[PDB]
C-alpha cells in the first residue's frame, strides 16, 4: 500500500489537542438553536466588566458585605488610606471578574481601570489622589513619594465616581498572574488630596472600588484555577 | 479542512462587548 | 638543546627572602646524551640590569631560578618587571637562549 | 554555498592583503588568494549543518527522572545536562519552540501533565490535582509509542536568556536571585503511571526549533558545577580536610615543548 | 479503507529527524520579535572571528594569562620559536573559537588564517618566516626545510599584525577533525628570519597568534564535541 | 510542504558575516 | 480520521525490497563526484569480457598456472583433446568472469563465446576442430559424431586466436545455471582437425581458452553464489 | 514518485560496454 510513518506523537491522547471524532448517534438532529440574549464569544468581554474590589478584606469583615468599603472621615495630616498590591494572584484582584479570569490564564498583559466610588451624603466632599506606582519602586509611604508616578485628583460632588486607567509599564511583553518580584505589577494607593470634609464633624465616607480590562488587555497560557478547590468528592 | 467523518458534529474545535460593560438605552 | 619550560612567566613576592623560588625549569639533552657544562644554565642579559636571580642546579637535570638577594625586590619603586634570558650550554656544544619573564608582586 | 577559489597569478603589489592589524577588533579578509598562486575551484560545499537551525535543532537529552512511587516531577530547563547547555550557551538570547519527547521505559499507561507557571502541581500519584480542567495533559501507553508536543516559545520577552546579568528584586533585598533563574519558567512535567508493570527511567528528549540566536559568546571551557549558577570552581572533597580546594576541570591540554610539537 | 503500509523506520525516534509534533496550549500567541542587534544565523560566522590561540601551552602557563604569548629575543642563529599543528583536535586550536566550532564536526575543508602580533615598543623590529609545511611533509627543524612550504616574511614596524593564510592543501575533500596520520593537516612553524632586534641587549617582544576560518570553510558530520564532559551531576 | 496540525509552532525545522569580523566604522 | 487499512505485508522486513528511509545526518553535503574512469553500471560487463578458463583442472594443476594451458602435439590418428561442457556451474565456467557472474543468477539465456588460442612457435601450424554438441545430445567420442554439430575449423597461422560462438539452442527461455539433465547447456569438444605439425618431431603447442558473454545474454533470479563460503569468522 | 522526507538521499534505489572488451585505440 501506499508507504506512511507514525512519527512520535501519533498514538497520543494530550488533552488540549484538536481532533476529530467519530458521530456516535448518526442521524441526530440537534434541537434548533434560537435567539437568547446575552451571548459571551470571549471571556475577556467577562472580565471587562467593573467588578466591587474588596478592599476591606480583614479577618473580621470578610464573610461580610463591609469588605467592599473602607470608611474615611476629616483628618488633619494625610493618611495612605488603601493598597491595592497590582497582582492578578492577589486576593483583592483574584475574587473579581477581571481577577478570576485573569487567574485562568498564567501571563497577562495590558491596562487596568479600577474605579472608586465613594458613597456619602450629597453635602460631604474631598478630594484624593489615587497614585499608581511603577513596577521596580517602593510602596510610597508619602504622598510626595506618591505623586510622582501615574496619579489623579478626583473631587467628590455631582458624581461619586473616578477612573484610574493603571497603564501597562511592564520591562517584559507580559507579567506573570502569580506575583514574583520579577514581574510584579507595582501599587496603587488612595491618598487624601485636600481632606474629606462631611457636613458634620464626625461625618464619615463610605468608599468602594470596582476593577475591570482595558480594551488592550491580552491573556495567554491557559492553567488551572487556583480560585477552586476539591477536598471532598461531589456525590 | 477536510471532514473525515462527514458530520457537522464530528468536527474540531470551531471559531462585541457592549452587550455587557454598557447595557444602556 | 632545548630549554624545557622556558617561554614562561614567573612570580616572585616584594619583600621576598634571598633564596626564594621563581620558577623551576629543566633541560632535554639533545638526543646525544652530552651534559650541561657545569657553569651553566647561566644568565646572560636581563632586561632593565637585574642581580638577585641566580640559577640554582636542583636535584638531577632540573634547574630553578633563584634570588640570591644581592638587589632587594622593592615593588613600591621600581623596576617591577624583568626578562631574564637563560643560556644552557652543553658539552660539545649546542647552545639554547630562552626568556624568563620575572614580575614582582604587591606585598600589602 | 561557500565561495570559489580565483585564480591569481604573481602580484607585486604596493597595498598588502596580508599586512593588517589585530588592534582594531576586525578580523582579517584574508583568502588564499593574497599569500600563494592558486587555482580555479568549483566549491560544492556547504554550511548547511552548520546554520543554528541544524546546529541546535537536534532532540538533546535535557533532563532525567526515575519515578519513585509511581510519580515523577521536572521543571523544564535545559540546564542539568552539560553538552546541550554548551550549546545554548554558545549564544546570549534563544527564542525557539521546543518539542517534547518522553522516552520512558515504563510498560503501562503514563500521564504527562504540563503544569502552566503559577499554580500548584500535583505532589504525588492519586492526588486531586491531577484531576484538573485546563491543565493541558497528555496520556499514553509507552509500548506502541513515544509522546511529543510542542511547547511554543513562552517568554515574557522576545527570547530566552541564557545570560542574564541582573536581579529579580532591588538593592535593599536579601533573598536576591543572580542569573537566568527568576527571568523564565518553562513551566514543569509532572509524571504518573496508571499501571504498576514496567519501570521507572523516564527520559525528556527536547528539540528546539524556529530557533533564532541573538549574540554570540564564548564556548565554555570549563565544566559545569551548578545549574542557572555558571560557576565552574568544583569543590571535589567535603568531608575531608582538603576541603577548601576547589578544581578548575578545564580542557586546556599541556604540550612538553613549544617549538617542537 | 485506503490500503497503506508501515515500512522499517516508522516507528522509530530518531532524534535528528525532522517531524511536525502536535502544539501542546493551542492558541497561545507568543510575544512579539523585536530586533536585538547581532543575530547569528550559522555558526560558521563564529568560527571566521579571529580569536587567541594558546601558543605557550606548558605546564606552568596554562591556567595563566601568559600562555596566549611566547617570548622572543635577539638572537645570532636561526631558531624555531613556535609550532602550531594544524590540528583540530589539538589544544591550541581546539580551545580557539574556529576550533571548538569545528570540535562539533568531523570534518572540514577549507583554510585557516593565523594572524601573529607582536606586542614589544615601538623601536624593536624584526623579521619572522612563517612557514605551513604541506601533509605528507616532515616537521622542518631548519628555515631550509620550512622555506620551501607554504610560507610569509613579515616585517615590523607601523603595524604589529600579519595573516598567514594556511590554504587548503589535501588530498581528500574533507580533513578529519579528530588528527589521524592519513588525514593531518600539517605544520604552521614560526622562525626567525632576519632577527629581532629590540632597542636593548636583553631587551623581549611577546609574539601572540589568533586563528579564524576563511570564507571557502566549510564542516560537516555534526557530532559531539570532546570540549566538554559531565562527570557530576548538575543540582 | 504541508502542515498537518494547522499551526505555525507545530511545523518542522525552518531555514552575513559582517556584523562580526569587520564592526568597524 | 481518513480510513486506512494495512493489509498483509506491511510491518514486515523484507531485505530485497524498495523503501524510503529517514536520513540520519540531515543537512550532510556529501562529497563531490569527480571523473574516475572505468564506471560500470551492469556486471553483464564485466561478464562479457573474455576471461581464461582453467581446462587442464586436475589434481596435480590446480594451484598452479598451468591448470589453463593442454599441450597438443603431432599424432596420427584424431584424438578428443578437451571436453568443456556448457555449465555455468561446473568449475571450467564458474571460475570465470562470466561463470562468476552468472553464478549469482540462478537462470541464464544467451551465447557464448569461446575463444581458443594457441602458443606455439611461428611454424607450428595445425587444424582444429571445435564443436558444440547441443543440448540432448550424447558427448561425442568420434570427430564423424562431432562435426555433426555446431563446430568451426581453424587453421594456426599469423593469429593465435579462433572464437567459436556456442549459440543459444535450448527448449525454454532460459537455462539453469545449476546443471541438471533436464535444461543442460550441451558439450563443447575440441578436435583434431588435420595435425598439430611443430617443426621438430617431438614439438608441442599450449592451448589456451577464454569464455565470455555475446551482447544477447541474459539472466535474471540474483541469488547467492555457491562460489563463496564463510566457515571462520572474520576478526 | 514522491519524496516522503526531503532529502536525496532518503529515496529509493536509483536507476557502455566498449571502457571494457574494446580498450583500444
Ligand atoms: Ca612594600
Ligand atoms: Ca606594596
Amino acid at each position: 500500500g501506499l508507504p506512511t510513518r507514525l512519527p512520535s506523537g501519533s498514538q497520543q491522547f494530550m488533552t488540549t489537542e484538536d481532533e476529530q471524532s467519530p458521530n456516535i448517534l448518526p442521524g441526530f438532529h440537534p434541537s434548533k438553536k434560537i435567539h437568547i440574549p446575552g451571548m459571551i464569544t470571549n471571556v475577556m468581554h467577562m472580565a471587562r466588566v467593573d467588578s466591587f474590589i474588596p478592599i476591606n478584606n480583614i479577618q473580621g469583615e470578610v464573610g461580610k458585605v463591609s469588605m467592599y468599603y473602607i470608611t474615611v472621615t476629616k483628618k488633619t495630616v494625610t493618611e495612605r488610606i488603601l493598597v491595592l498590591p497590582l497582582e492578578m494572584s492577589n486576593t483583592l484582584f483574584a475574587t473579581t471578574l477581571l481577577g478570576e479570569v485573569l487567574n485562568y490564564y498564567a501571563n497577562w498583559s495590558g491596562s487596568i481601570t479600577i474605579t472608586f466610588m465613594c458613597v456619602c451624603d450629597a453635602f460631604s466632599t474631598g478630594k484624593f489622589l489615587v497614585a499608581y506606582t511603577p513596577p521596580g519602586g517602593k510602596l510610597p509611604e508619602d504622598r510626595k513619594q506618591a505623586m510622582l508616578g501615574v496619579h489623579i485628583i478626583w473631587d467628590l460632588g455631582l458624581q461619586s465616581s473616578c477612573t484610574i486607567v493603571v497603564p501597562w509599564i511592564s520591562s517584559g511583553f507580559y507579567r506573570r498572574t502569580k506575583a514574583d518580584s520579577f514581574t510584579h505589577g507595582g501599587y496603587v494607593s488612595l491618598w487624601y488630596q485636600t481632606a474629606f470634609v462631611p457636613p458634620v464633624s464626625g461625618g464619615t465616607g463610605s468608599i468602594l472600588a470596582t476593577c475591570s480590562a482595558c480594551p488592550d488587555m491580552s491573556v495567554r497560557m491557559l492553567r488551572d484555577s487556583p480560585m477552586m478547590e476539591q477536598k471532598n468528592e461531589l456525590q | 479542512n477536510i471532514n473525515y467523518y462527514k458530520d457537522s458534529a464530528s468536527s474540531g474545535l470551531s471559531r462585541d462587548p457592549s452587550k455587557f460593560t454598557q447595557p444602556l438605552v | 638543546l632545548h630549554l624545557i619550560l622556558l617561554p614562561a612567566t614567573g612570580n616572585v613576592a616584594e619583600n621576598s627572602p634571598p633564596g626564594t623560588s621563581v620558577h623551576k625549569f629543566s633541560v632535554k639533552l639533545s638526543a646525544s646524551l652530552s651534559p650541561v657544562i657545569p657553569g651553566f644554565p647561566q644568565i646572560v642579559n636581563s632586561n632593565p640590569l637585574t642581580e638577585a636571580f641566580r640559577v640554582n642546579w636542583l636535584s638531577g637535570t632540573y634547574f630553578e631560578v633563584v634570588t640570591t638577594g644581592m638587589e632587594q625586590l622593592d615593588f613600591e619603586t621600581g623596576p617591577n618587571i624583568f626578562d631574564l634570558q637563560i643560556y644552557v650550554k652543553d658539552e660539545v656544544g649546542v647552545t639554547d637562549l630562552q626568556v624568563l619573564t620575572v614580575q614582582v608582586t604587591d606585598v600589602n | 554555498v561557500v565561495p570559489d577559489t580565483k585564480p591569481s597569478g604573481p602580484q607585486h603589489t604596493t597595498k598588502p592583503s596580508i599586512l593588517g592589524a589585530m588592534e582594531i577588533g576586525a578580523s582579517s579578509n584574508a583568502t588564499p588568494e593574497s599569500t600563494i598562486e592558486t587555482r580555479y575551484v568549483y566549491n560544492t560545499n556547504t554550511n548547511a549543518e552548520a546554520d543554528v537551525e541544524m546546529f541546535l535543532g537536534r532532540s538533546a537529552l535535557w533532563g532525567k527522572v526515575t519515578l519513585t512511587r509511581q510519580y515523577a516531577k521536572w521543571e523544564i530547563n535545559f540546564q542539568e545536562q552539560a553538552h546541550i547547555r554548551k550549546k545554548f550557551e554558545f549564544f546570549t538570547y534563544l527564542r525557539f519552540d521546543m518539542e517534547v519527547t518522553i522516552v520512558t521505559n515504563n510498560k503501562g499507561l503514563m500521564q504527562i501533565m504540563f503544569v502552566p507557571p503559577g499554580i500548584d502541581h500535583p505532589e504525588t500519584h492519586d492526588d486531586r490535582k491531577w484531576d484538573s480542567a485546563s491543565n493541558p495533559s497528555v496520556f499514553f501507553q509507552p509500548k506502541s509509542g513515544f509522546p511529543r508536543f510542542t511547547i511554543p516559545f513562552t517568554g515574557l520577552a522576545s527570547a530566552y536568556y541564557m545570560f542574564y546579568d541582573g536581579y529579580d528584586k532591588p538593592k535593599g533585598s536579601d533573598n536576591n536571585e543572580y542569573g537566568i533563574a527568576p527571568t523564565n519558567d518553562m513551566g514543569l512535567l509532572c509524571f504518573r503511571t496508571l499501571d504498576n508493570s514496567g519501570g521507572n527511567d523516564v527520559k525528556i528528549y527536547v528539540k528546539p526549533k524556529h530557533i533564532t540566536a541573538w549574540v554570540p559568546r564564548p564556548p565554555r571551557a570549563t565544566q559545569y558545577t551548578h545549574k542557572y549558577s555558571t560557576n565552574y570552581h568544583y569543590k571535589p572533597n567535603s568531608s575531608g580536610p582538603d576541603e577548601h580546594v576547589l578544581k578548575d576541570r578545564h580542557f586546556i591540554k599541556t604540550r612538553p615543548l613549544i617549538s617542537s610539537a
